[PDB]
RNA sequence: CAGACCUGAGUGUGGCAGGACCACCCGCUAAACUUAAGCAUAUUACUCAGCGGAGGAAAAGAAAACAACCGUGAUUCUCUCAGUCAGCGGCGAGCGAAGAGGGAUUCAACUCGUUGCCGAAUCGGGUCUUAUAUGACCUCGAACUGUGGCACCAUUUUUGU
RNA sequence: CCAAGAGAGUAGCACUGUUUGGGAAUGCAGUGUCAAGCCGGCAGGUAUUUGUCUGCCAAGGUUAAAUAUAGAGUAGGAAG
RNA sequence: GCGCAAGCUCAAAUGAAAUACCACCACUCGGAACGUUGCUUCACUUAUCGAAUGAAGAGACCAAUGGUUGUUUUGCGCAGU
């Protein structure tokens, strides 16, 4: 993402203590289009969601989304992690339901 | 097309017409499309265009056709497919199972 | 609650106060406040002081040595005093801990005895948001129990529900309000969770329905 | 490229819609014989993308394994031995089931090579792999430049080398270095290498 | 109103395969003896045996590395580090590495699938020309998509549209 | 006048086993489970959350040469 | 203090621990609404599964019918686009 590369670290100027080994004259870096990283890649969303929108939800999705409804949501504390796996993926969960729902509903 | 290899290949494609908001129709067969192109079977297909002599009967359908899939979609949408028993099974319920008679064979007189 | 998006006449209490019916009777109106959700055995409760411009509250007591100065002169400008001994028989009976709470919103102490009044009468000034401040031999009594007299007070308690008294119908609708509003303004600059576990709060008046502000 | 909604779709697994799909194929299978040729895959999104792109010499399979785990086959299931290897569901199984299937392939007939394949579906008992296989022959192919590669000696056979991605996973070729390591000159070389012999020409 | 298409057969038609060999390889799989003065963990050994299966070698190979620089730049291999302050481990027995450096060898690097690719698929098989392509034509593999182009290093990002 | 077209039951996670010098996990395999707003994904050898910061961009696809030959290798030398 | 009244208050008073203006943290049942979702009936017959066979009469035959099997031009109702 692009939040991570822009006119970095002038490095300086002297090694050691905060400071090291020489100060830098910090070439251009990075044109690195691999920033190209989906991003928002438009196509990516796009058809995403169609087809997310075309298959509805999963079991669970819904079934956290139960207790969201209810508000059982440290709950899913564990469905999110176990069931997804590890703490990010559970933060992308709770989005990802969340969000569905929410506007869903208006 | 609703009859196609998979057709996982084409099925979000209502609903991506629906989403681009155009017509789209469900057709029968594969064969015959396959026979205006003259092939032994054809896969999916669309009208960009034709000459303006023609659009009336098909301004007239696309509406229908919309209508009877993207304006009921969601209806659709709503409206699963499937669920069929055997034959004998209904012939049962309607009979020496569950419609022999008065029910089953219940209470018909009062 | 209290407010609405672009900032025009802001607008819950308001509609609440100019719909509400007018009377001859001298109605009170009282805020109830509901909590609700909480970390129970993690949290030290709110007994707290909230400090309402313009409550009908000013009337205060004082616990001074007995001896002429100011005890006796006290006496003859009839104002109560409390002496050691008769403040350690006031506080037992469930008769006069509500009168006491009720009937005295502001507390005044001596200098020569600084230390055994918060041993003594602390615990049902905790509550009351009106702890017993101190008073000299040369001590002005009416210039020195300023916000203690504005003061009403929030326990928590686990209570879901307490209700407490934001002004009467003679407090203008503004000093009503504006004394709902300063509550929460002290609410949220004293309680941990802010707003985070208020539920609801309403105004109501003596005869009058509560009204829930939105 | 189409593909695109394809994959998504394709990676809906879970849920309902798949699962219809999924059963016809797994009453489909379940009515079947072991492995059949195709005339096209059923996940053609995979095939295309490990590869497929439409001509002969293209050869396209469905095949079954049981899934499931193994025993340690031992006659009577007895082991005499020191403690450690045993028990009926012993050593669990280095190898991959693809790897196998796709071997299996290998092995099915005298010809094919398994360009890779990919999983379609799993029961309680088969899982099922569309293994894109090309036969090595077709004059078209042969005469393929882009592909002819395919055509030689090495080809005698790849895929019991262990020459697919996945065969190469159990062959656990990870290129960071110090998750690299080892198997990177295969299990063996490097064993071969690191426990070497005092070779030094002087002294 | 009427006969397909689709699939699965059976031919015919042209290939292929087997088994060898198997020093080395490439996979796969996979002992115990031993030692620990016992011995089960451990070790042996991720070895033996077994099995599959290649080549002239194979294998490997072009970043989801290394790093923590004043930086590095496919793989391989060698020397090296280091039998180590990495370390595993009845933590014992016994085990135990990488990175860099020096260095050999190398001008080594490469495609597709998600980008308008598109005036009767640009294809391929066959056929037939041309002495091959090409030409040409069918076949009919092929629009469920082969071509070409483009391939997150660019294209100039972007804006000089 | 803008685009900006990079691999899924795989990755991952649990679990089991097996496996590793690799240590609160070096892999793999099974089984279950099972990912991408793309402020992303992967890696950064003490578990974690939590946040930065640092390095890459996997999961399809091909690739001399320098190496081997280790016992049973075959054509043609050189030897001790 | 309250109100139409006025009762209890308050401001009595005791005990083990106290209330009108009355805001409420203390059990228990109780429900539909609250649509969902969890375990459960027992419904069923299509996955599976047992058997059986060179797969040799399933169902549609019973009373004056069915087919709520429909499918369905067609109709009405509703409702909607």
């Amino acid at each position: 993402a692009a939040t991570k590369r822009e006119a970095p670290v002038p490095r300086t100027g002297i090694i050691a203590g905060f400071n090291k080994g020489y100060k830098t004259t910090r070439r251009a870096r990075r044109p690195s289009s691999n920033d190209r990283y989906a991003l928002p890649h438009k196509k990516l969303r796009a058809v995403k969601a169609i087809i997310s929108d075309l298959v509805g939800f999963s079991p669970m999705e819904r079934r956290v989304q139960e207790l969201l409804r209810v508000g059982k949501d440290k709950r899913a504390l564990k469905f999110c992690k176990k069931r997804l796996g590890s703490i990010k993926a559970a933060k992308k969960r709770r989005a990802k339901v969340e969000e569905a729902l929410r506007q869903q509903t208006k | 097309a609703n009859n196609v290899d998979p057709i996982e290949l084409v099925l979000w494609m209502p609903t991506l017409c629906r989403a681009n908001k155009i017509p789209y129709a469900i057709v029968k067969d594969k064969a015959r499309l396959g026979d205006a192109i003259g092939r032994k079977t054809a896969t999916c297909v669309a009208f960009t265009d034709v000459n303006a002599e023609d659009q009336a009967a098909l301004k007239n359908l696309t509406r229908s056709v919309n209508a009877r899939f993207l304006a009921r979609s969601d209806v659709i949408r709503r409206q699963w497919g499937g669920l069929q028993l055997s034959l004998r099974s209904r012939a049962e319920l309607r009979k020496k199972r569950a419609r022999t008679a008065g029910n089953d064979a219940a209470a018909k007189a009062a | 609650m209290s407010k609405i998006p672009p900032a025009l006449l802001s607008e819950a209490i308001q509609n609440v106060l100019k719909d509400r019916k007018e009377r001859k009777f001298k109605e009170s109106i009282d805020l109830q406040v509901n909590l609700k959700n909480y970390d129970p055995q993690k949290d030290k409760r709110f007994s707290g002081s909230v400090r309402l411009p313009h409550v009908c509250r000013p009337r205060m007591t004082v616990c001074l040595l007995c001896d002429l100065v100011h005890e006796d002169i006290a006496k003859k400008n009839d104002v109560p005093t409390m002496n050691q001994e008769e403040l350690k028989k006031l506080n037992k009976n469930k008769k006069l801990v509500k009168k006491m709470c009720n009937q005295y919103d502001a507390f005044l102490c001596s200098e020569s005895i600084i230390k055994t009044v918060p041993r003594l009468v602390g615990p049902h000034m905790h509550r009351v948001g009106k702890f017993p401040t101190v008073c000299a031999q040369n001590e002005s009594l009416p210039d020195k129990v300023l916000e203690l007299q504005s003061t009403v007070k929030f326990q928590l308690k686990k209570v879901l529900c307490l209700g407490t008294c934001v002004g009467h119908v003679d407090m203008t609708e503004d000093q009503v309000r504006q004394n709902v509003v300063m509550a929460i303004n002290f609410l949220v600059s004293l309680l941990k969770k802010n707003w985070q576990n208020l539920k609801s709060a309403y105004i109501k008046s003596t005869m009058g329905k509560s009204q829930r502000i939105y | 490229g189409s593909f695109m909604y394809l994959n998504e779709l394709w990676k809906k697994k879970s849920s309902d819609v798949m699962r219809f799909i999924q059963r016809v194929r797994a009453w489909e299978f379940r009515h079947q014989h072991t492995i059949v040729r195709l005339r096209r895959p059923t996940r053609p999104e995979k095939a295309r993308m490990v590869g497929y792109k439409t001509k002969q010499g293209y050869v396209v399979f469905r095949v079954r394994v049981r899934r499931g785990g193994r025993k340690r086959p031992v006659h009577k299931g007895i082991t005499y031995g020191k403690p450690n290897t045993a028990g009926v569901l012993g050593r669990k199984l280095n190898k991959n089931n693809r790897v196998v299937a796709e071997q299996r392939l290998g092995k099915k007939y005298g010809n094919l090579r398994v360009l890779n394949s990919y999983w379609v579906n799993a029961d309680s008992t088969f899982l099922w792999y569309e293994v894109v296989a090309v036969d090595p022959m077709h004059r078209a192919i042969r005469r393929d430049p882009r592909i002819n590669w395919i055509v030689n000696a090495v080809h005698k056979h790849r895929e019991q080398r262990g020459l697919t991605s996945a065969g190469r996973k159990h062959r656990g070729l990870r290129q960071k270095g110090h998750k690299a390591s080892k198997l990177r000159p295969s299990r063996r070389a490097a064993w071969r290498r690191n426990n070497r012999m005092v070779f030094l020409r002087k002294r």
